[PDB]
RNA sequence: GCGGGGUUGAGCAGCCUGGUAGCUCGUCGGGCUCAUAACCCGAAGAUCGUCGGUUCAAAUCCGGCCCCCGCAACCA
């Protein structure tokens, strides 16, 4: 029973850490409030805003539930832990662990819930590290961080793939991209974006200093290469008329020049490269295809420049860890945990890190 | 008059999420109906859903008349269970034995429509039957 | 809580490596104290 | 429609009358140097676009399909 101790010991101390995450009087507080909302009559004349409500209401519900649960399930398996201990009935030991292993799988499944609520969290992902611009001491840390991932991942259970690897002409690496397979793999990496600072004496500098250097991750997911579907012929409108110019009877007279339209985007495409108009519309057809898929290719460029504008918004906020060596003191700057094992930090032990992280969900 | 069967567990003093305009949607106040509620509950047990009719008259003193807790529940007792519906013939989630069943069925007698005990018993296993768990 | 203006101009695809390489994110090498940029002409109180 | 092509990571050979995978760079491991480049030594690496066929046997011969590069696509 000593194990079982322990993980009991551990699973209050979980709570805790879930709830402060979470900020549960708040939600319950919220859950209050819109189940009185919920309760007036007058609320469910506007339809829109009452389902709204009621999808809100019921998560808001559940988290306060499943707290409150941990709390009881965890004093319940305490007091039948002295049965186990001193009375010495075996079938009651028996149950009160049944229970503890239940709470405890309920609790994980709220966690989990909290952790890896994103739509690509289950994916896997696409590691990009890049070196700063400090030279071959930026190099250096690039590559340090990179074998710090690739421990990580090992450890976890993961894949890993180096897709390509741009080395540094003297010493470290200058930029690296690593495919790291595994369920939930980009859940749990995605906080990991960001903009890393080394701190320490550089052994490439022959004036010994201290230098600062930072070096990005960006961890993106594989996202599914959707296909491009080919455009419909009640969305197009197509012309034919004659050609400029040319030369005959013939000619005046056919209508071989072909112009195809896109209705919903007003796009068109002409052709009257060839005789047949058969092989024009064909012409044009494909460079109307071609049109679209730069559409979308563009719409796509665009969408992603708002993105990266709004991250650049962030400016020195992008930097996420601090890793000191001169005073040997890891900090993660947004979550605020700190280790004085560097080195083991170094080697790949990043959960302390990345837990924590993920229940903040930043 | 008025007269519907909602509402959740007996335990839970004035149901304002499930239930809410529901209860309160003719004339009758809310606290009168919780109130009713509560007073019925003590001479029995918390925790079970529990049926009563709701004959709401223009005076608002509503006469009422308790009926037996529902059947799924029980049966849910019975088992040791909390979801067994999710792909029943499939592969097969609970199971529950015939004596078991037939001693839930005497004590619902009073409500339960029939003289045969026999008849509710069969009832009770075609629903535990059709909830997914086999007998 | 003020936006740093860097210096990309419109960033395209990637918002973070580009700031890296920017002078928010140089890289920083201390004064020596005692060794090769150590020379200090006058103190810090001379 | 008529030709030419797809061969180590890149650019080129062989295909020339079927059976032998070569050149230059690049990659990897050593060396030289305080270190990097250059330089030196030693290695690795190819279902020959794909799918069928002819053969004892196919990069090589024949055909189909995918992709590239020329050309020609006219007199109304
Ligand atoms: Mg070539
Ligand atoms: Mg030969
Ligand atoms: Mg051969
Ligand atoms: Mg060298």
């Amino acid at each position: 029973i000593n194990p079982v101790n322990n993980r009991i010991q551990d699973l209050t101390e979980r709570s805790d850490v879930l709830r402060g995450y979470l900020d549960y009087d708040a939600k319950k507080e919220r859950l209050e409030e819109v189940n009185a909302e919920l309760e007036q009559p007058d609320v469910w004349n506007e339809p829109e805003r009452a389902q709204a409500l009621g999808k809100e209401r019921s998560s808001l519900e559940a988290v306060v539930d499943t707290l409150d649960q941990m709390k009881q399930g965890l004093e319940d398996v305490s007091g039948l832990l002295e049965l186990a201990v001193e009375a010495d009935d075996e079938e009651t030991f028996n149950e009160a662990v049944a229970e503890l292993d239940a709470l405890e799988e309920k609790l994980a499944q709220l966690e989990f819930r909290r952790m890896f609520s994103g739509e690509y969290d289950s994916a896997d992902c696409y590691l990009d590290i890049q070196a700063g611009s400090g030279g071959t001491e930026a190099q250096d840390w690039a590559s340090m961080l990179e074998r710090m991932y690739l421990r990580w991942a090992e450890s976890r259970g993961f894949k890993t793939e180096i897709i390509e690897e741009s080395e540094g002409e003297v010493a470290g690496i200058k930029s690296v991209t690593i495919k790291i397979s595994g369920d939930y793999a980009y859940g749990w990496l995605r906080t990991e974006t960001g903009v890393h600072r080394l701190v320490r004496k550089s052994p490439f500098d022959s004036g010994g200093r201290r230098h600062t250097s930072f070096s990005s991750a960006f961890v993106y997911p594989e996202v599914d290469d959707d296909i491009d579907i080919e455009i419909n012929p009640a969305d197009l409108r197509i012309d034919v008329y004659r050609t400029s110019g040319a030369g005959g009877q013939h000619v005046n007279r056919t209508e071989s020049a072909v112009r195809i339209t896109h209705i919903p985007t007003g796009i068109v495409t002409q052709c009257q490269n060839d005789r047949s108009q058969h092989k024009n519309k064909d012409q044009a057809m494909k460079q109307m295809k071609a049109k679209l898929y730069e559409l979308e290719m563009q719409k796509k460029n665009a969408e992603k420049q708002a993105m990266e504008d709004n991250k650049s918004d962030i400016g020195w906020g992008s930097q996420i860890r601090s890793y000191v060596l001169d005073d040997s003191r890891i900090k993660d700057l947004r979550t605020g945990v700190e280790t004085r094992n560097t080195q083991a930090v170094l080697d790949g032990s990043l959960d302390q890190f990345i837990e924590a992280s993920l229940k903040a969900g930043l | 008059q008025a007269y519907v069967k909602l509402q959740v567990a007996a335990g839970m003093a004035n149901p304002s999420p499930p239930v809410g305009p529901a209860l309160g949607q003719q004339g009758v106040n809310i606290m009168e109906f919780c109130k009713a509620f509560n007073a019925k509950t003590d001479s029995i047990e918390k925790g079970l859903p529990i049926p009563v009719v709701i004959t709401v008259y223009a005076d608002r003193s509503f006469t009422f008349v308790t009926k037996t807790p529902p059947a799924a529940v029980l049966l849910k007792k019975a088992a040791g269970i909390k979801s067994g519906s999710g792909k029943p013939n499939k592969d097969k989630v609970g199971k529950i034995s015939r004596a078991q069943l037939q001693e839930i069925a005497q004590t619902k007698a009073a409500d339960m429509t029939g003289a045969d005990i026999e008849a509710m018993t069969r009832s009770i296993e075609g629903t535990a039957r059709s909830m997914g768990l086999v007998v | 809580m003020s936006r740093y203006q860097h210096t990309k101009g419109q960033i395209k695809d990637n918002a973070i490596e580009a700031l890296l390489h920017d002078p928010l994110f140089r890289q920083r090498v201390e004064k020596n104290k005692k060794g090769k940029g150590s020379y200090m002409r006058k103190g810090k109180h001379g």
